[PDB]
């Protein structure tokens, strides 16, 4: 579970994203595709050119989905139930790749939140994205 | 572990600017905070009970400095990381018995710290170059297990 | 989460351990110490050689916890709360090590219950030990 | 990876009695059943809907047979594992992009299968020898990621 401090830190730091959520998703996806090229094969037909609209559009949906998960932080298994079946049953995403995206979302937040990315918040965001990752890999 | 001529320059340019006396401590600190089980190896180091204690700990910062020395010595020997790190491999593997997975976690926490301190300047092209270095350092440190 | 099928499978398979609990528990630790020598450091106060009475004794406690967990399958967080506290806070066991012991428990069961250790039961047992391991690292 | 003379002697003695026709497919079958994401890579193989289908599938059995063939090569050339797997590493890494984590999973599934078939013969000292092999094969197959 996530300590009431962890949730406060997740709701604090992710609230500051707000409007740029769509743009941070895109950067975290770009970061993962460049750092870990094995992940590209899940997006074979994507335009992965720097600042492609298709990646901006997908970064938008991932960001929106994480926003939803902050709002249902006590109720994630049911919030992201359709998203679980998608990643697990249809897409067959290797659990390892969730640690890769989660890490690239951490790099993106640290690079955008100088004052806001303290060790404490780092630990809370890490635990948060680990929880989302556990739910999304849950229907195996 | 193959960095292209532009990857080595992006990596070198960034590293040059790293505060050699603080970044290590910041990396080791966040490892102990984010991955508590890691404190098991650093009981000799005193108070690690809260973030503030961890980052404040003089022994953490003193040790972080020696870790960043070993990363600096890896960035100047990218073509032979097995030999640069075979002394430290023996230590962590045969002496200290650290599970090699933790070398990966410290690598990624250091990538997070470089991201925190440089902001926009730590682009994916640059991150991607460093992910090859940390993966390379981890793989070389772990070689006395292979 | 564990399914009705998976619970049925674990209860049936773990049921056949019976009076051999300590024997199986102790064999699994020995396999883990020989195969993954880095685990030996968590038991410095033990003779870890073959035929050790500290290992046989610890094997029994480990296997008993598992019987207990099988019986509280639908309620594992509360059943193992005390054990999670010992493993996470007090001992600070690297989560990697739970995978290593879990693999050696499957190997042990595989070698002792041939007819029981079908693919479906293998899959159930692996899921169950992952669930046990998650709870035992929950206080991280 | 370095096996002792006794270890190497025990490994070979066990491998001699492996049924080259079934064990490979048992390992590959259990992988697809226990770690269902691995099915992403064998959609060409047809019905993998249920455990009994996966284990019944003639193509999983025939592919398994090739998978064991490559372990036999590895056992025969323990001092040249990287080389033995050079062609298969560029296959699995550069063309298929399988995560090297799954290499280690298949290895541990192989160990379960050997334990399940040999019972009392699959002693802990024999297991320790086999855990060094499959770790070596996994590391070798993953060279193109290093
Ligand atoms: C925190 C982690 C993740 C979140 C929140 C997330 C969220 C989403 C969302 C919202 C969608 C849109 C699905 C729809 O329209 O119904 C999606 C689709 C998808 N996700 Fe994820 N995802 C995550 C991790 C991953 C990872 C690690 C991979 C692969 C490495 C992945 C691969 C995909 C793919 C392939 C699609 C379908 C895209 C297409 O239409 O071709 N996801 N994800
Ligand atoms: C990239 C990863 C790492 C690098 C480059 C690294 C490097 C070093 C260096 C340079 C030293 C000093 C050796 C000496 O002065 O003789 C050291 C010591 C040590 N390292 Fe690491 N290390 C790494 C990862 C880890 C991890 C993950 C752990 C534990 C979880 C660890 C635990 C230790 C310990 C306990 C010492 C001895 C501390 C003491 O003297 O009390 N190292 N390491
Ligand atoms: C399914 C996994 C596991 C179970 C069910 C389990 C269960 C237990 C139990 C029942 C005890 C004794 C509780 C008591 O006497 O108060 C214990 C103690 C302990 N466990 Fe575990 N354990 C597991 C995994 C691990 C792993 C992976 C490690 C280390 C690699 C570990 C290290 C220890 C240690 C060091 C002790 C202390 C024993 C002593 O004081 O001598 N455990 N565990
Ligand atoms: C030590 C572990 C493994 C060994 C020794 C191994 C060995 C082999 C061999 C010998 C082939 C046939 C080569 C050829 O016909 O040219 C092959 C093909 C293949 N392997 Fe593996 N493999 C391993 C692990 C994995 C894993 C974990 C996956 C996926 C999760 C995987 C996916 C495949 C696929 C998709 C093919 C091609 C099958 C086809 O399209 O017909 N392998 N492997």
């Amino acid at each position: 579970v996530l300590s009431p401090a962890d949730k406060t830190n997740v709701k604090a730091a992710w609230g500051k994203v707000g409007a740029h959520a769509g743009e941070y998703g895109a950067e975290a996806l770009e970061r993962m595709f460049l750092s870990f090229p094995t992940t590209k094969t899940y997006f074979p037909h994507f335009d992965l050119s720097h600042g492609s609209a298709q990646v901006k559009g997908h970064g938008k949906k991932v960001a929106d989905a994480l926003t939803n998960a902050v709002a249902h932080v006590d109720d994630m298994p049911n919030a992201l139930s359709a998203l679980s079946d998608l990643h697990a049953h249809k897409l067959r995403v290797d659990p390892v790749n969730f640690k890769l995206l989660s890490h690239c979302l951490l790099v993106t937040l640290a690079a955008h939140l100088p004052a806001e990315f303290t060790p404490a918040v780092h630990a809370s965001l890490d635990k948060f994205l680990a929880s989302v990752s556990t739910v999304l890999t849950s229907k195996y | 572990v193959h960095l292209t001529p532009e990857e080595k320059s992006a990596v070198t340019a960034l590293w040059g600017k790293v505060n050699v006396d603080e970044v290590g401590g910041e990396a080791l600190g966040r490892l102990l905070v984010v991955y508590p089980w890691t404190q098991r190896f650093f009981e000799s180091f005193g108070d690690l009970s809260t973030p503030d204690a961890v980052m404040g700990n003089p022994k953490v910062k003193a040790h972080g400095k020696k870790v960043l020395g070993a990363f600096s010595d890896g960035l100047a020997h990218l073509d032979n990381l097995k030999g640069t790190f075979a002394t430290l491999s023996e230590l962590h593997c045969d002496k200290l018995h650290v599970d090699p997975e933790n070398f990966r976690l410290l690598g990624n926490v250091l990538v997070c710290v470089l991201a925190h301190h440089f902001g926009k300047e730590f682009t994916p092209p640059v991150q991607a170059a460093y992910q090859k270095v940390v993966a390379g350092v981890a793989n070389a440190l772990a070689h006395k297990y292979h």
